[PDB]
RNA sequence: AUACCACACACAAGGGAUCGUUUGGCUCCUGGGACGAGGAAGGGCGCAGCAGAGAGCGAUAUGUGUGGGAGCAGCAGCAAUGACCACACGUCCCCGAAUACAGCAUAGUGCUGGAGUACUCCUUGGAAUUAAGCAUAUGAGUAAAGGAAGGAAAAGAAACUAACGAGGAUUCCCGUAGUAGCGGCGAGUGAACAGGGAACAGUCCAACAGUGUAAUUCUCAAAUGAGAAGUUGUCAAAAGGAAGAAGAUGUGAAUCAGAAAGAAAAGCUGAACGAUACAGGGUGAUAGUCCCGUAGUGUCUUCUUACAUACGGUGAGUAGCUGUGCUCGGUAAUGCACAGUGAAGAGGUGGCAGUGUGCAUCUAAGACUAAAUACAACAGGAGACCGAUAGCAAAGAAGUAGGUUGACCGAAAACAGUGAAAUUGUGUGUGGACCCGAAUGGAUCGGGCCCGUCUUGAAACACGGACCAAGGAGUGCACAUACACUGCAAGUUGAGCAGAGGAAGUCUGUGAGGCGUAGUGAAGACGGAAAGCAGUGUGAGUGCGACCCGAUAGACUUGUGAACUAUA
RNA sequence: UAGGGGCGAAAGACCAAUCGAACAGUCUAGUUGCUGGUUCCCUCCGAAAUGUCUAUCAGGACAGCGCGCACGCAGAGAGAAG
């Protein structure tokens, strides 16, 4: 529901706000933070975050996410590239497709499922799978690399 | 994670452009030539008139002796640069020649 | 509706204008209606009541009575006019005073700067008019 | 701290940090506009902005689009016909720190001043154009679309030759 | 129970709750950012016909000029020979930087000092607190203390990024990012380039000035002379303008009558009339036409702004190095200092120490710069804010009455409305602490220990509570999350910002980024299942005062005290 | 002669009814695993005072026992017979 009415209003007239009449409402019982946890808390980190206590791997002091940045597509999802209208066209007629990840800003080719339709297509690419160059080349396609 | 997938090889592909090549500008006119003149003229006159200090006295003794490794050492030391010290030995040995 | 946002549509500041007025504001407030004959005599519609001149209430205790401007009260904004009055326990009588604005004037008191009073103003809308 | 989460890390610690709001957002956006409009009537027939060449993104991510850069360079300008203190007059900005490297980067710089220079009109005093009912232009000045393209289509003989 | 004690009801006392009202507060936005040796800011003392406080003003203590025009609030007297108001000017006692002074410059005249300091720049520099203890670390380069300037201040045109097919001053917004990293690798900390925008602007000095004559600046004279500065080096050109903006002020439509009733009609009833004006305020109850305005229209006054000469490639106790201390995300040194040592004319840099060598990009050790950005006093406009125990401490003579030896500390009180409860007197009734169940004409019968709270366990010889009114305690933001509801869906989105529009609303563009569309490893490298994104809300975790109240303590000041008491 | 300082024929005495570390004001709403309080009605369901680890023993966390929403569904705190 878009609106609702909250529990603290239920609690008027009941002595202690549902926090018990023992164990109270103190300020810190169990100290601040995320602190404790490698003595009264070791049971929580041991559960449910076992490697948080560690270091590990190799260090550069400075990384560029723009030289590093990539994005991959699957041998399947080729012919989806293209809008419906498009796809339907190429489908019936003689011609060849000639489709460019780089303008959908896909810069690797993976060798998953099998392609759409079993006709020839020419797709350009930074980087092909092994398994996506033996499935193109298998319907007399073309693979062609470029920066 | 959209990090890490191409390898080092294809990363390292580039575009066919065409270039330019630069414009050299090794001519050097004769007003420049008399400016460049006077300023090396007037280094000489310090150098007769002051003489060496210190360091370099003591570092040209060492020449005489065929003392070089000593001289390296010695002048590292006194300049910090091993690239200063490279340069200063050459312009004593030359002036002692 | 007002498109004008220098001035002010507040509650608070149109009344606090109202009660602290004086010089010229504060006789903007003791201004009347002339009756119909007197605005063919003259071009105005309404002036400022003076000691004098001959008004008829047309509104509350007293409507109907007609009679000549005794006094003018600035601070507490009343007028007395000649013979509307109350009588206390002793007999004795208190002028009653009466709002500007229920008030009509029916004859004019021309004493003293008056007319050139009048004139100032019949000038300063002809100047506009006529353009 | 209790059950599952992901651990906490929120940086409220310090006593010292103040708070930024923008109660002031839709006031000073009015202002803007305000004076865009005062600053087009002290030069009518000019538009407000000036000029500006086309460069190539930075790094691999962007290559392959075009955007807007600061200053046309000496070379641009003198291989266009034109000599840098008239380039001024006429309201075309000048970069000398930029450098060229390619003949693709020139050639298209240099078909820019041509375009422009070709679509602009000269008065002798400002009444003339005011007279003549002149309606100043608004916004950047050629600027840039960079659309996605469309498919092409080609014959199975070719596809041994050329390679898309 | 004649008269005491209790309860109920009517009347009179006693108190100031409640409801109705408000020339005050608070918050956001826009303008403004105006002091002083020509004596400021702040303190004291005087001035009225009757005058204490407060307001206003200086021995001229209501004077002059301009524009207006009717009274001066009480009593006595004044006033078209100008009552009163508004704009400017003249006069302006004593103390105070307080100066007949101190330091300093010029041929000479002079300048500085004190006040203010929210915002900006430069120094100096804590502790409480968090780590469930504590010493490195955190809070934090924050508080406190000092110096300085303006309406803004600082910064600013690469000894700059980057490795692309590259870009191109500074500042600000969206973002990269709670990331790369720093860290008893604990707690916790933490930037930069890109990509999308706002606003845009570049220039000076030294190196390096006519030698057929210092051509240069200043003073007095004079109509063409004397003298000072300067060869340890002076001297490198334009008037000019209409635009733009803010205020002040003039004008400005259209209604009368009535039964009943009231202190009073503007209500109610009938008949009219205005509108480019039905924003809002005042009138004896709720008014378009009774009064002041409003929509629409006129005038006037201030302020802001604009054309000329000559040049380059060497700016030293500097850059750097060794030791040392602080600092930063900066990690085998990010920046800043001190002492030793100390360059080259060619040098600096390319986030990991060293040596060599190509390649790319820049030019330090001298200076100036608009716009886009920040925020007190004072002025103006708004509000799903508060309504006299609230809202500023302060709706009246509030930083006041009053108080400290001193530094410093600090109230109450609205309407001549309404008039609750506690509590008191008188009258009339019913009972002997009172509640629940059941009744009589009438004696009474049966059941019940004092509530709240910690606790195995309270009627307790456990603690809090004499009585009444009013106030009085799980809230706001950020970040992940599970559920319910909504739109679209291999996609999704109100980023900032532009265009339209009598406008803090709404509508439309341009256009990043983020997360998703498949995972595995420290990595080189490899690749093969699973609907998401953005909101409206609820439960719940963590950090900030964090449900409300409460220590003994620690630190910091260019703050105060030997009137009591100790000793010379 | 003034506060981590004074002054003392010495008692930790005295320094403005305050001294085994003065007063004023600020940081500061310092911190609290400890004590006190925490404001309307009815309907339905309904516990635990035990185990492991803890500078842990007046506190925590993990598990066990409640409730809400519930995809789904042959099971059972009892007997026989081997």
């Amino acid at each position: 529901m878009f609106n609702k009415k909250s529990k603290s209003r239920k609690l008027r007239g009941h002595v202690s706000h549902g926090y018990g009449r023992v164990g109270k409402h103190r300020k810190h019982p169990a100290g601040r933070g995320k602190s404790g946890g490698l003595k009264h808390l070791r049971s929580l980190f041991q559960r449910y975050h076992p490697d948080h206590f560690r270091k590990l791997g190799i260090v550069m002091f400075h990384r560029n996410k723009n030289a590093d940045f990539t994005r991959t597509v699957n041998v399947s999802n080729l012919w989806g590239l293209m809008k419906l209208e498009e796809q339907m066209k190429f489908k019936s007629s003689a011609e060849v497709p000639v489709v460019d990840c780089r303008n959908y800003g896909y810069l690797k080719v993976l060798g998953g499922g099998d392609l759409s339709v079993k006709k020839p297509i020419v797709v350009i690419a930074r980087q092909f799978t092994k398994d996506a160059e033996e499935k193109i080349n298998a319907v007399g396609g073309k693979c062609v690399v470029a920066a | 994670m959209k990090i890490n997938k191409l390898n080092n090889a294809s990363k390292a592909l580039s575009y066919p452009v065409k270039k330019l090549a630069k414009t050299e500008k090794a001519p050097l006119t004769e007003k420049q030539q008399r400016s460049k003149e006077l300023k090396k003229f007037a280094m000489s006159i310090a150098r007769e008139v002051g003489g060496l200090a210190p360091y370099e006295l003591r570092a040209t003794e060492l020449l005489r002796r065929d003392e070089d490794k000593r001289c390296k050492k010695f002048m590292k030391k006194r300049l910090g640069s091993l690239k200063m010290a490279k340069k200063k030995i050459e312009l004593l040995a030359e002036e002692m020649r | 509706m007002k498109f004008n946002k220098n001035v002010t549509a507040s509650r608070r500041k149109n009344r606090k204008a109202h009660f602290t007025s004086i010089g010229l504001e504060r006789t903007k407030l003791m201004n009347a209606p002339l009756s119909k004959d007197l605005k063919e005599e003259y071009g105005i519609k309404r002036i400022a009541v003076r000691p004098g001149d001959m008004v008829k209430v047309v509104s509350g205790e007293f409507k109907k009575k007609e009679g000549v401007v005794m006094k003018v009260n600035r601070h507490d904004i009343k007028i007395e006019v000649e013979g509307c009055f109350v009588q206390k326990e002793d007999g004795k009588k208190i002028n009653k005073g009466i709002h500007p604005s229920n008030l009509r004037i029916i004859k004019l008191s021309m004493e003293k700067d008056r007319a050139e009073i009048i004139n100032k103003k019949v000038e300063a809308m002809k100047s506009e008019v006529k353009a | 701290m209790r059950g599952n989460q992901m651990l906490p890390n929120n940086h409220f610690n310090k006593g010292s940090m103040k708070f930024k709001n923008w109660f002031n957002q839709p006031m000073r956006a009015l202002k803007r506009k305000e004076v865009r409009e005062q600053k087009s009537k002290i030069c009518y027939p000019n538009p407000l902005k000036k000029l500006r060449p086309v460069v190539r993104c930075c790094s691999m991510r962007y290559n392959k689009k075009v955007r807007l850069g600061r200053g046309f360079t000496k070379m641009e300008i003198e291989k266009a016909g034109m000599d840098i203190k008239y380039a001024i007059s006429v309201g075309i900005a000048v970069d000398l720190r930029r450098k060229n490297k390619n003949e693709e980067g020139l050639e298209e710089n240099v078909k820019r001043l041509m375009d422009y220079k070709n679509k602009l009109k000269f008065f002798t005093t400002v009444r003339e154009a005011r007279d003549n009912k002149i309606e100043q232009y608004k916004g950047e000045i050629m600027k840039p679309v960079n659309i996605i393209p469309e498919v092409k289509g080609i014959k199975v003989e070719e596809i041994a030759t050329i390679y898309g």
